[PDB]
């Protein structure tokens, strides 16, 4: 309703927290219109709220975020890491399949393991 | 269960139970004990407004530190591993013949530590163990000192994965001396400081929390610990890993939360490169 909305404004709340619960409560909700906002947050400066976002994306499973997705496999935080790489397997499929392809060719350290793993697991 | 009163107190307090708070005249109804021990008993307990978790103790001083402590941790800019902070209040119980100092908190459930990482993968323990650490940064800056810090006392809640405490009793003000505590995860019974109240404290458990997180049991010390960990540590891929943050928190290096948190960030991003 005006929830999402609202979840949606929230994400731009001046505290995490509320920025982050925001973003968790997109993911469960599943709406598409959080996607491009959701992205945007992967690159927030506090490291719960780009795993939330992070976690929110695999879990709507738009494929939008999956590049932004595999940026964050690069992140500082070893949670968003970890949960980029979850939800990159949550979306699945060819085209994440073509990424990791790409990625166990031309990346490195966790992307390349991430991307390796994958193609072993499928 | 442990003095006259409390124990009094769990025979007395039963699912169906009312209690109504004296001075803000909040009620909870009581479905199912939850945990029980020195600090008080804990009951999932029914409001007009959903589900909370309750705590009771006839120790008004103890109820109100707890209160404290749940209090920073909301007062941080950014989630914590703590309950959100609902009410505190007094009530008689007749049947038990005593009053009594409760608060309300956030029920949480989750899998225990131990299970989510046996679930999920060991890769998720120095994970956990960094938010664990960002967590007790914040309490350290308010002159909280976690404790009896230790992994039945820890839950994962999500997904996403995060980190939470299920119990704040005993939790101390930083100066003071350390009385509730679990051999395993105390810097005395190890041989390797004292329980003054202090970061160092907490963070020689958080590294004994990591070695519990991979060897999924507890074990006595030796006649040699410090040979004892340091062959438990060197002889584990995780752990060896992480042994300049694991041996540093043995060791006192530390005067903070986040310095043991960089070394562990740091050797994690070696791996991830």
């Amino acid at each position: 309703p005006e929830k999402v909305e609202m979840y949606i404004k929230n994400l731009q709340d001046d505290s995490a927290v509320v920025r982050d619960y925001a973003a968790a409560a997109l993911g469960k909700i599943g709406d598409e219109r959080a996607v491009e906002p959701l992205i945007k947050a992967l690159k927030d400066e506090d490291e719960y709220v780009r795993q939330s976002a992070a976690w929110a994306l695999g879990e709507i499973g738009d494929e939008r975020a999956v590049e932004p997705l595999i940026k964050a496999l690069k992140d500082e935080d070893p949670s968003v890491r970890l949960t980029a790489a979850e939800a990159l397997g949550q979306i699945g499929g060819e085209r994440v399949r073509a990424a990791m392809e790409k990625l166990a060719e031309t990346g490195t350290g966790f992307a390349r393991k991430v991307a390796v793993n994958y193609l072993e697991t499928h | 269960m442990m003095n006259d009163a409390l124990t009094s107190l769990a025979c007395s307090l039963k699912p169906g139970t009312t209690i109504k708070g004296k001075w803000n005249g909040n009620t909870y109804t009581l479905r199912k004990q939850l945990g029980k021990g020195a600090n008080g008993i804990v009951y999932l307990a029914e409001t007009s407004d959903g589900h909370v978790a309750l705590k009771v103790s006839d120790d008004s001083l103890s109820i109100t530190s707890e209160v404290n402590v749940l209090k920073s941790f909301s007062k941080a800019q950014s989630v914590t591993m703590g309950p959100s902070f609902f009410d505190t209040d007094d009530a008689y119980i007749p049947s038990a013949n005593t009053k009594v100092s409760f608060y309300a908190m956030e029920y949480i459930k989750g899998p225990l530590l131990l299970k989510y990482v046996s679930d999920k993968g060991a890769e998720w323990i120095p994970v956990l163990m960094i938010q664990l650490l960002s967590s007790l940064s914040v309490l350290h800056q308010q002159g909280w000192i976690f404790g009896d810090l230790k992994p039945d006392n820890l839950i994962v809640t999500g997904p996403p994965a995060r980190i939470r405490c299920i119990d704040v009793g005993g939790t101390t003000k930083e100066g003071r001396a350390i009385k509730e505590y679990t051999e395993f995860y105390d810097r005395g019974y190890w041989g390797y400081g004292t329980r003054k109240a202090e970061p160092s404290y907490d963070l020689f458990a958080v590294a004994m929390i990591m070695i519990n997180s991979v060897h999924k049991k507890e074990f006595k010390k030796t006649n040699q610990p410090k040979e004892q960990l340091r062959s438990l540590i060197e002889g584990n891929p995780l752990l060896q890993k992480y042994k300049k943050a694991l041996f540093s928190a043995l060791n006192g290096d530390y005067q903070s939360a986040d310095e043991m948190k960089k070394d562990m960030l740091d050797a994690g991003q070696k791996a991830a490169q």
